[PDB]
């Protein structure tokens, strides 16, 4: 499970970027799907960005969870709804109007995925 | 998104285009009729496009066509097989009629699969019987 | 005579402004039409350089008094039309109370069938957080009287008036206006007795316009001369 | 009543409608040809509608088209690919041609299912080769 | 030779035939566009007919349509559902559009079987979005000529343009209807023949005016009588708030004040300044219009 | 619709990085598929990069468009060909030879995709 | 073929970040699948990151190889196992325990992928 969280530059968070990641890892491990040490997450702050064609100033947050496949649609839907509630509660606001939070859940392929421990 | 729903909307959009091509050759009275038939074909495309989750035409409209068919069916004195396209104007309404029979066969596949649009296919069947009378009234008004 | 006859119907209007206020340069273009017989006019202005550094209401008086309704009994006092089509130069000093000043120079003249108002504006000594540079003026306008007097030595006219701009906090920003007009051409013009113009302006927005803009309706009537 | 029989009649009724729309833009000579092609499409619709229990066209008619094709094929001097619709009149006969190729593909499914209408599908194949020559003669008569 | 390959060529040959029927009704500019779209449909028929062994269109062509779509999409101001065939010319291009959607569904079966013609089906999808814009540009071009004929004051040329299906409610950028310009210029028969087709009587422009407002301040009595017979608002308000009675007292025409008064004009009204029409009559000094307006109050 | 545009560091653009995103959002919204406010795009400038094994100095541009699934292959092919023509016209040049522009179009899954508006 | 290599900030490499990419491009081109000039790779250094819920300090390395589809599972499995052996030999160490290296191999779609050369 890789968690990539991409927030714009003008988005204000309730917490620091590092504390947002601790809350998002406890919400993934509480689903019982993933090992403890296998949950790897990273936070990226965008600089050049645009939303829509309007001149309104906006901000957005996006998270892409990559999990190995072999899980039904009930488990994947619960991982998107579990993270989106963690992120939406860390957003104080930004820009001139509402912030949009979204979470994608995509399946890596299990056969071609290689892993080693140095 | 299914194959029968997309074909059924493709032909009802092709039908309401010929009616817009054919309402510039008729007089002022039949032009008011052909404009109210385009609005009704735009309602049917919503019933079929959403798989029924939107209201289609009411039954008050199928009762509106049948008022017209019984009004013209008296003017038209039926005769033997007469070749389509007596005049130029009545040739445009005989192309629109044969598209409405092809739309009827598509909407009637949606009905025999998804159980929807039964009162829509009953509108396209009464429509193609009206366009046959409007075509034979124009020939007589020229005669 | 040949002047006033140019205004008996509806006349297309073009307005062009180049401005510099406290070192902030900007441009405005406006287009519309005028009905001088009735003294009713309609214009839409667009800021062609982005967002204006000053409020639209401060530019209203700068942005065509030839469209004023001069009733028949005052026809001998219509300097503005008499100068047409060659036109006139309109120069103003606008002093905003407890703030900066605008100096403007415009040429108002026909270019083909179109009445053109082409303006240069320079503003100095404005306060950073004053009502003007701080954009604290309401988007509306009051009715005013423009007091005119002949300037015979310059074969032209002078005018004085005070504009009252509503401020968003309920206060009033005064803008004192001095004006002088001189013919562009060398031909004779009408030089009027003392009188004034009564002016009303209605500001609005175009719901389909994404650029910084002002829609303006205006009626102008001349008075200050007793009827018989 | 089968699905292939109803689609095949639906398109032959749509073909003979465009020919009625397109015979008002031609001259007096080709108008006598296009009226005898509509009568023949009305015979084919009986052969196919009844699944063969009625006589369709004879072979004397397929020998009639081939007299015409050999008469116009001399007038037309073939050239490279030229875009359809050189004139307005020859643009109407290029729409009728591409309907006759769609009718040919429907009648040719009835043949590969019910074994009927083989000499009908040979009439629609010679027809769509005639409508291609009638379209290129009109362009030259304008040139 | 397969069933999906022969149906796909049959419809692309039926598509390029309607475009040849429909390029004789357009002008000289769009005719140069519609001739270059027929050449491209003739390339696609080679890609699909040979099952890919021949080169189809390049991607340089799908980038050519998208230059056009972005050029017309500015001219066309989108609106609610409008029925196809506004004019006769734009009715021919709405038949061509619905053939291009049927060709798209056939070429898209060849793709989901033989894996070929993916960049062809992306050309037919951009094409049918272009034919929708070319159809809505022609109606507009027809609608601006009605404004020009209403400003010219032509008796028969307005009826010629109206009989071809031009819009009665075609607006400009300043929002004016042909009814506005017809009532302003003073052509009574043009207002009559525009109202007979069903022009909207109470249309608002960008200044908030009404045809009764311009008809009152223009001094044409017959257009006031005709517009009030056909259902104009007697108490319509512009951006400042002037009624037809306000501009009627401002302009000094007594008989139009009588005509407004007969159909129920509000004397007790005010504007945003606060002045009643009697006040604007007093401010000018006309004694008669001050006497008639005060006596009926 | 998320648009991630990744350009190398030596790639010179006709315009600024911010103006490239306005042109790329108008080219996506002009396809009529997407809402106005739902088109979200971001621009990333790479630092450590290598192309090929040769010692030739090169530059490249890449855009990945993520759209929810349920769209046929004709719509996805027109979104790649519409953006690739917007990016290729913003590239002035870079490196010692031709610049390569490419656009991927991938489908998010519609059921497991969660979205909220704070 | 796009190769995105994402390493944390505390991960120490045997080599420089630029030399790790030359070794990873020679290992992809040595599989004979890809053209010489079509192998494009980029290296990204993360700043805010978390692995697991434990307070142990850790480091990780991740590579995502994107190749056009149409290749069997034997070729994709050999590309993951060929890169994972190149990355794992460039990692000196980091954090308080073993470094985890992983390589995903995902397939772009070939029909909707647009490419041009300016």
């Amino acid at each position: 499970p890789h968690l990539v969280i991409e927030a714009t530059a003008n988005l204000r968070l309730e917490t620091s970027p590092g504390e947002l990641l601790e809350q998002a890892n406890k919400a993934l491990f509480a689903s019982g799907q993933f090992g403890e040490a296998d949950i790897k997450s990273r936070f990226v702050t965008l600089e050049a960005y645009r939303q829509g064609t309007a001149a309104v100033e906006r901000a957005y947050l996006h998270a892409c969870l990559s999990i190995l496949d072999g899980r039904d649609i009930a488990t994947r839907t619960l991982l998107g709804a579990s993270l989106c509630a963690v992120l939406a509660e860390a957003v104080a606001g930004g820009g001139e109007e509402g912030v949009q939070v979204s979470v994608e859940v995509r399946e890596m392929e299990r056969l071609s995925y290689a892993k080693r421990v140095v | 998104k299914d194959s029968p729903i997309i074909e059924a909307n493709g032909t009802l959009d092709e039908l309401t285009s010929f009616i817009g091509e054919a309402k510039h050759y008729v007089d002022e009275e039949m032009k008011g009729i052909l404009e109210e038939i385009q609005n009704d074909i735009y309602k049917i495309m919503g019933e079929i496009g959403s798989k029924g989750k939107i209201e289609g035409i009411s039954e008050e409209r199928i009762a509106w066509l049948l008022k017209l068919i019984l009004r013209y069916m008296e003017m038209v004195n039926l005769k033997s097989f007469v070749l389509p396209g007596g005049t130029l104007e009545s040739a445009k309404l005989d192309v629109c009629r044969t598209i409405a029979r092809r739309a009827l066969r598509k909407v009637l596949t949606v009905t025999r699969e998804f159980g929807i649009g039964a009162e829509a296919a009953a509108y396209l069947l009464a429509l193609s019987d009206l366009l046959f009378l409007l075509a034979r009234v124009i020939e007589i008004e020229q005669g | 005579s040949k002047g006033e006859e140019l205004f008996t119907g509806v006349v297309p209007i073009l307005v062009e402004l180049d401005g510099d206020v406290n070192g902030h340069k900007f441009s405005v273009r406006g287009e519309g039409e005028g009905d001088a017989t009735n003294g009713k006019l309609t214009l839409k202005f667009i800021c062609t350089t982005g967002k204006l550094p000053v409020p639209w209401p401060t530019l209203v008086t700068t942005l065509v008094q030839c469209f004023s309704r001069y009733p028949d009994h005052m026809k001998r006092h219509d300097f503005f039309k008499s100068a047409m089509p060659e036109g006139y130069v309109q120069e103003r000093t606008i002093s905003f109370k407890d703030d900066g000043t605008y100096k403007t120079r415009a040429e108002v003249k026909f270019e083909g069938d179109t009445l053109v108002n082409r303006i240069e504006l320079k503003g100095i000594d404005f306060k950073e957080d004053g009502n003007i540079l701080g954009h604290k003026l309401e988007y509306n306008f009051n009715s005013h009287n423009v007091y005119i007097t002949a300037d015979k030595q310059k074969n032209g006219i002078k005018a004085n008036f005070k504009i009252r701009h509503n401020v968003e906090d309920g206060s009033v920003q005064l803008a004192d206006h001095y004006q002088q007009n001189t013919p562009i051409g060398d031909g004779p013009v009408l030089l009027p007795d003392n009188h004034y113009l009564s002016t009303q302006s209605a500001l609005s927005k175009d719901p389909n316009e994404k650029r910084d803009h002002m829609v303006l309706l205006e009626f102008v009537t001349a008075a200050g001369i007793t009827h018989h």
